[PDB]
RNA sequence: GGUUUGGCACCUCGAUGUCGGCUCGUCGCAUCCUGGGGCUGAAGAAGGUCCCAAGGGUUGGGCUGUUCGCCCAUUAAAGCG
RNA sequence: CUACGCAAUGGUCGUCAGCGUAGGGUUAGGCGGGACCUAAGGUGAAGCCGAAAGGCGUAGCCGAAGGGCAGCCGGUUAAUAUUCCGGCCCUUCCCGCAGGUGCGAUGGGGGGACGCUCUAGGCUAGGGGGACCGGAGCCAUGGACGAGCCCGGCCAGAAGCGCAGGGUGGGAGGUAGGCAAAUCCGCCUCCCAACAAGCUCUGCGUGGUGGGGAAGCCCGUACGGGUGACAACCCCCCGAAGCCAGGGAGCCAAGAAAAGCCUCUAAGCACAACCUGCGGGAACCCGUACCGCAAACCGACACAGGUGGGCGGGUGCAAGAGCACUCAGGCGCGCGGGAGAACCCUCGCCAAGGAACUCUGCAAGUUGGCCCCGUAACUUCGGGAGAAGGGGUGCUCCCUGGGGUGAUGAGCCCCGGGGAGCCGCAGUGAACAGGCUCUGGCGACUGUUUACCAAAAACACAGCUCUCUGCGAACUCGUAAGAGGAGGUAUAGGGAGCGACGCUUGCCCGGUGCCGGAAGGUCAAGGGGAGGGGUGCAAGCCCCGAACCGAAGCCCCGGUGAACGGCGGCCGUAACUAUAACGGUCCUAAGGUAGCGAAAUUCCUUGUCGGGUAAGUUCCGACCUGCACGAAAAGCGUAACGACCGGAGCGCUGUCUCGGCGAGGGACCCGGUGAAAUUGAACUGGCCGUGAAGAUGCGGCCUACCCGUGGCAGGACGAAAAGACCCCGUGGA
RNA sequence: CUGGCCAGGGUGAAGCUGGGGUGAGACCCAGUGGAGGCCCGAACCGGUGGGGGAUGCAAACCCCUCGGAUGAGCUGGGGCU
RNA sequence: UGGAGCCAUGGGGGAAUCUGGGCGGACCACCGCCUAAGGCUAAGUACUCCGGGUGACCGAUAGCGCACCAGUACCGUGAGGG
RNA sequence: CGCGGGGUGGAGCAGCCUGGUAGCUCGUCGGGCUCAUAACCCGAAGGUCGUCGGUUCAAAUCCGGCCCCCGCAACCA
RNA sequence: AGCCUACGGGCAGGCGCCGAGGGUAGGGCCCGUGACUGGGGCGAAGUCGUAACAAGGUAGCUGUACCGGAAGGUGCGGCUGGA
RNA sequence: GUGAAAUGCGCAGAUACCGGGAGGAACGCCGAUGGCGAAGGCAGCCACCUGGUCCACCCGUGACGCUGAGGCGCGAAAGCGUG
């Protein structure tokens, strides 16, 4: 729903923040899997490769399960619902009857108590896990494969969900949420339903810390360096660039396409 | 006002110190430097 | 005449601080007052003009960095360099 | 620390010293490190990469103010003490004895283990009282033999006790999981038990007992030593930010690891082995002086600077770590003595006036705490608000309402209400302690910045748009391996611009950029070889070489503005006149829309009108011939915010008319120590003039006894810096 | 990466609890509560204006005044570019 | 880059064993030289930390930076300066 | 004042470089259509090519001199 | 401290509350006036077009919305007071 | 495509025809001088939740009624905010 403030402060007239309530019944990780001792700094081995990271409350990693066909008719009861710092999603915590405990990325609608499960068999209910080939064309479905047993990579920012188009050979049509449409192989799994706690969208940070406590340092126009700094820079006196938009490497930013021509990963897309 | 100088045992031995000069191979020209010249100390003398 | 704008490029670039104000002046007279005087289209009072004469005087504000101006209120006068 | 010393070091002196010579002095199983653990990071078996050097890198290893681990109170030395000593209390190892039990890991599980803010109940530290307890003494100077004044009335302490808390359900079955090996975890199922008890673990009180124990007086160089009493060692009250601690509640930004430690079983081995007792032994290495907000550290100095953590008492003031005075303790800053000039600094006061000062109220004043009335436009309903503007404030006595602790009653603390009355010029009587208002510009706001001339209207900022990126993502760093991105996945990540919020953000794809176009045009190597050449007696071996097939790029076609960008000229025309709704024509890719407008933009310009002033190149309101606004290098607004820049008032002033007096630190005189830049040499006057055209030094004339001290700054084209401007150099960056 | 620090006041958000209100609501009152790049102000961080200093106490200092002071806060130690 | 051979070789193609194969400055033909794709090999040559011998070499601002307790004092975080 | 563009029928533009040819739209005059005016239709007239000179056989046209118009530039102190 | 008294007391006098009014400060309502500016009404002469009344020559009208020298145009829905 | 045209699209293979796919909006015939609602307004089919309304029987309550300033709710299209 999102909650917001009187304005019994400018910077909190407009601050909103997500509504709780969807987590619930657990606040504290679980001591188990979770516990990851996480690493930050925001640059490889010396030099920074991406500008303005650091800072931002500690935070300690829970550990997902991305893969389900780990567990193959093995079902599982939903048994919380709980936050996590490191996704825009939330995540629901299942203890598996199996006895062992896995975190989800947890599915908009699914519920304490629910059970699930993931396999071929499986039924098409939100929150069960198959190859993509097994699920019904047009229902929508989340945390996809790209390569079979490769891992989910589709489709897990709050809210996101990627749908079933068609068929055609060992290959399903996806949708995905910037709207291309790839084939992807058959025996990817994917998870029944869409993401979830997707007024996330709808946060307003509100003031300028808030960005901090997520860890995004200022960011600085190039327009506002000097030349030696970024080609935006210089010039007397607030200025238009000189044409035309680039970045503080050389290349041009407004429109100039990016990806590998030649890859071979395309044959595989149209949008 | 605060200076420059701001001693600290620690941080003088793993900077300048013996073992550190050897594990560069610029360190170790150093010593091959001041041992050449005569130097009676190669290192930073600290305790 | 040497106070303006310049012309020239002679000392000064191993440096001659470049507007305005303030403070402290001092000098010139081509005199703004005050003192003498001749003409007058000078009745008188008040002026005009020129001559002699700096001894001493030559205000307080508004505006603008201003110099300068304009303005308010005075003044014997609110001098120019 | 001590004994001898004073050349030098000490800004003077020096018998003194942080100085010279010499001799002493630092004592630990429990305090801190190491024979424990892991963090970032470092290193690095395997492994990957790299011309060499070398770069990565799983495990492992190193790496701590973090985790873990057994000492409290006193006494002694000239100098060390949780270290030596005394009392009380512990910890590990090794061996032996007895009693227990499937004992047993580098492995499995548990635990360790965690945020921010606000906080409950108990305690403790610490502190204030006391008519009570114990003390040497003291009645001064008018009064007091007084419930007088003065001093002290604690510390540590095992078991056992109590008072507060903290942790935790107990069973019995199955069992696909914990890279199954488990009686342990984990999941299901079901008798029991439950805003508990029991079992444990802390803190606090008590505890056998052991220490400590003043003021004053006597000795006394130093430091202290008897004293002191068989000292007393008790009762109230205030009370933590500390303890019980892993307590509780709320919140979003969602809050280390590893070992110790419990437990589970593996090999193994069960005459092992661990577990609990009880004895007797064993217990290493390094630090320990002294300085430590400073004369011992960083600043060349005994330098007005800089340096992390804890304690930091009392009275008063609304509170407090604030302010004033003051304990304990520590200091008077390592040149002094005089004077009583100008002038300088820091400071106090001032008649009348009250900004007239000045670029500017710069500076200084005014105002100031608390309690009570009472407060406008505007507003995003929070705010504007401490708006403004007022009143109260001390001391005395009477009456009276609640709280806490006690016990419902007493003292003791903590908030109040109502009457009378007293004294000063004055009651936050000293110290700490906003001046206020109106109106513009810019920027929304807190924030950031040029360390050392700029704190701003600049940067950042939430937020808006564009754009790239389908994941071995794009992008960044790297020759590479690899890494960041991200253990993220389009509600995400990169790049760009704009910059809360409100209302909006027009027209032009000609040129440039980017995006799309399986056709054409052009196009390299290469493919292809018509045709030609050099040589050979030759078969041949060598060369050139046209057609034609040949990518990307460019051409070409089309799109695209919150992409780079651009957004007209000249004539005429309506009752006086003006002006031109209208028209003509040339040109363009298209001719600037809304909204603003002599503006942070207006040259002419102090534009012209209004306003405010006695007077207004500024300021505010208008007009619009906008030299040269204009929509996201945003446009026009906007409450709140601002050590930002402008304009006004009121208050109050030494800013000023216009200056006067006074204070203290210097300046001045005496004693001690004693620099510096600069300096061709000097026996170094004025005026006219001359001179490379600004002379102490030439000429003429004038003035002028020799030498200092306190002062002033016109000159010595005074000092300083081989001019930062200007030009030059086939100089540099 | 791991530790530490921020006197004392003030304002009084959401939530709760009770009452009111309606068909139920929304909503409205009190009380409670204790939010915030909130307010005043020490430590601590800073460096606004003026004066002083200018062979300094000081190769950036002193005094008065001023800004922030639960946060985009300040800070010790251990690291990396 | 030249008419550019010879020697080496990163890429592509890719033989022969004396009727074999390289060279004699494009290329042919003659004439001639030599045997590639494995390896070793004194001496004559270079240098001077060290020892000695000389000097139309210095003689303490010279000569080494150092005649002397010098790569020291001192300066610098440090390399380094000295 | 220094660079450069420009004055051609009543208005607004061609023509100038590649000298002998004044073209275009509008307007003005005549005549039709309409009851009448526009509009539309048919037919005409109108230009010292700013000005004084110069080159040539001939100058709007090429060369110089002023006369006006428009647009740049007027910097470092 | 005064004056009278029949020594109880009265008077003058002094203090306090209230108080016309004056003053300071901030609000509320109403009136007048102001560079300039918005729209309105009337116009015997102007300029521009022709929106509406006859399918008024695109049925008109209407709420709203955007745009345009102007009347007005156009979109969305609506009315008939048009067929 | 129009009155006629042109702009535009097309030899880079359009229009016209067939096959497959995506996606959004509206629901032809039935359909009417028809129905439903308080109004605005409501049209493929299916199910669920639900309002109003009409007929028959004379069974029950026993004037419990009508209107309605204010208040409250609904309210075509266009328009505005977040997605
Ligand atoms: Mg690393
Ligand atoms: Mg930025
Ligand atoms: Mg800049
Ligand atoms: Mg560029
Ligand atoms: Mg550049
Ligand atoms: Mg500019
Ligand atoms: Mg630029
Ligand atoms: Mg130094
Ligand atoms: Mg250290
Ligand atoms: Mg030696
Ligand atoms: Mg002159
Ligand atoms: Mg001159
Ligand atoms: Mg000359
Ligand atoms: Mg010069
Ligand atoms: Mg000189
Ligand atoms: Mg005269
Ligand atoms: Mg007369
Ligand atoms: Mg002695
Ligand atoms: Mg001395
Ligand atoms: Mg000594
Ligand atoms: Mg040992
Ligand atoms: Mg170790
Ligand atoms: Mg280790
Ligand atoms: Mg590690
Ligand atoms: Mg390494
Ligand atoms: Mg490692
Ligand atoms: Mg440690
Ligand atoms: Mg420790
Ligand atoms: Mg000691
Ligand atoms: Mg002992
Ligand atoms: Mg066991
Ligand atoms: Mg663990
Ligand atoms: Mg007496
Ligand atoms: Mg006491
Ligand atoms: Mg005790
Ligand atoms: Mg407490
Ligand atoms: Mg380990
Ligand atoms: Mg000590
Ligand atoms: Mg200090
Ligand atoms: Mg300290
Ligand atoms: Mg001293
Ligand atoms: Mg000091
Ligand atoms: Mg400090
Ligand atoms: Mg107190
Ligand atoms: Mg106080
Ligand atoms: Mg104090
Ligand atoms: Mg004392
Ligand atoms: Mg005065
Ligand atoms: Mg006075
Ligand atoms: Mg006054
Ligand atoms: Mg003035
Ligand atoms: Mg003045
Ligand atoms: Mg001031
Ligand atoms: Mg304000
Ligand atoms: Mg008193
Ligand atoms: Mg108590
Ligand atoms: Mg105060
Ligand atoms: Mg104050
Ligand atoms: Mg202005
Ligand atoms: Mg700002
Ligand atoms: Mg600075
Ligand atoms: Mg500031
Ligand atoms: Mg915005
Ligand atoms: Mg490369
Ligand atoms: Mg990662
Ligand atoms: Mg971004
Ligand atoms: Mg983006
Ligand atoms: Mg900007
Ligand atoms: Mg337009
Ligand atoms: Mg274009
Ligand atoms: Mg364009
Ligand atoms: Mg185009
Ligand atoms: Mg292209
Ligand atoms: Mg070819
Ligand atoms: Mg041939
Ligand atoms: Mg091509
Ligand atoms: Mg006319
Ligand atoms: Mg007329
Ligand atoms: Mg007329
Ligand atoms: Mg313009
Ligand atoms: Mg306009
Ligand atoms: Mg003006
Ligand atoms: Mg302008
Ligand atoms: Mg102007
Ligand atoms: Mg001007
Ligand atoms: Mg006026
Ligand atoms: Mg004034
Ligand atoms: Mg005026
Ligand atoms: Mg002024
Ligand atoms: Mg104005
Ligand atoms: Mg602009
Ligand atoms: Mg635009
Ligand atoms: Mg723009
Ligand atoms: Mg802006
Ligand atoms: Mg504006
Ligand atoms: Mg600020
Ligand atoms: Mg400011
Ligand atoms: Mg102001
Ligand atoms: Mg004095
Ligand atoms: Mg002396
Ligand atoms: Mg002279
Ligand atoms: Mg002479
Ligand atoms: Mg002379
Ligand atoms: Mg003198
Ligand atoms: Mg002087
Ligand atoms: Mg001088
Ligand atoms: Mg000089
Ligand atoms: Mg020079
Ligand atoms: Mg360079
Ligand atoms: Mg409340
Ligand atoms: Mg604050
Ligand atoms: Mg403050
Ligand atoms: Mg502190
Ligand atoms: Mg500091
Ligand atoms: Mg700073
Ligand atoms: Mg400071
Ligand atoms: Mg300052
Ligand atoms: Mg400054
Ligand atoms: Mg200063
Ligand atoms: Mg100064
Ligand atoms: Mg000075
Ligand atoms: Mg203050
Ligand atoms: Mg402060
Ligand atoms: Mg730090
Ligand atoms: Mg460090
Ligand atoms: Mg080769
Ligand atoms: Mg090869
Ligand atoms: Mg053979
Ligand atoms: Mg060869
Ligand atoms: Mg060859
Ligand atoms: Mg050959
Ligand atoms: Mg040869
Ligand atoms: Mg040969
Ligand atoms: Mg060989
Ligand atoms: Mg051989
Ligand atoms: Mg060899
Ligand atoms: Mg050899
Ligand atoms: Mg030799
Ligand atoms: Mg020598
Ligand atoms: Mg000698
Ligand atoms: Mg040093
Ligand atoms: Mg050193
Ligand atoms: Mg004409
Ligand atoms: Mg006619
Ligand atoms: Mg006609
Ligand atoms: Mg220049
Ligand atoms: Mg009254
Ligand atoms: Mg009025
Ligand atoms: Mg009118
Ligand atoms: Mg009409
Ligand atoms: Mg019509
Ligand atoms: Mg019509
Ligand atoms: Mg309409
Ligand atoms: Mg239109
Ligand atoms: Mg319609
Ligand atoms: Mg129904
Ligand atoms: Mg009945
Ligand atoms: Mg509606
Ligand atoms: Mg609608
Ligand atoms: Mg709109
Ligand atoms: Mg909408």
């Amino acid at each position: 729903a999102v909650k917001k403030f009187k304005p019994y402060t400018p910077s909190r007239r407009f601050m909103t923040v997500a509504d709780f309530s969807e987590i619930t019944k657990t606040e504290p990780e679980k001591s188990l899997v979770k516990p990851l001792k996480k690493t930050g700094g925001r640059n490889n081995q010396g030099r920074i490769t991406v500008r303005f990271r650091g800072g931002g409350h500690k935070r300690l990693y829970r550990i997902i399960d991305f893969k389900r066909w780990d567990k193959v008719g093995i079902p599982a009861k939903v048994a919380a619902i709980e936050y996590d710092p490191n996704r825009s999603a939330r995540i629901a915590l299942l203890h598996y009857v199996d006895g062992e405990k896995r975190y989800i990325i947890a599915p908009d609608g699914l519920q304490v108590g629910q059970q699930v499960v993931a396999g071929p068999d499986a039924p098409i209910q939100v929150g069960n896990a198959l190859p993509l080939r097994f699920i019904p064309v047009g229902t929508v479905v989340h945390a996809v494969e790209l390569e079979p047993k490769k891992g989910a990579k589709l489709a897990r920012a709050a809210g996101t969900s990627a749908q079933i188009q068609g068929r055609e050979g060992d290959y399903v049509i996806l949708r995905l949420p910037s709207g291309e449409l790839r084939k992807v192989h058959g025996e990817c799994y994917a998870t029944v339903g869409a993401v979830g706690n997707a007024d996330h969208k709808n946060i307003v940070l509100g003031k300028a810390g808030r960005s901090r406590w997520l860890g995004r340092r200022p960011h600085v126009r190039g327009a506002a360096m000097n030349p030696v700094d970024h080609p935006h820079g210089g010039g007397e006196g607030r200025a238009p660039r000189g044409r035309p938009p680039a970045s503080p490497w050389g290349w041009q930013t407004k429109g100039l396409k990016t990806r590998k021509r030649r890859k071979p990963s395309s044959r595989f897309i149209i949008a | 006002m605060k200076r420059t100088w701001q001693p600290n045992r620690r941080k003088r031995a793993k900077t300048h110190g013996f073992r550190a000069r050897m594990r560069t191979p610029g360190g170790r020209k150093v010593l091959k430097r001041r041992r050449q010249k005569g130097r009676w100390r190669l290192t930073p003398a600290v305790r």
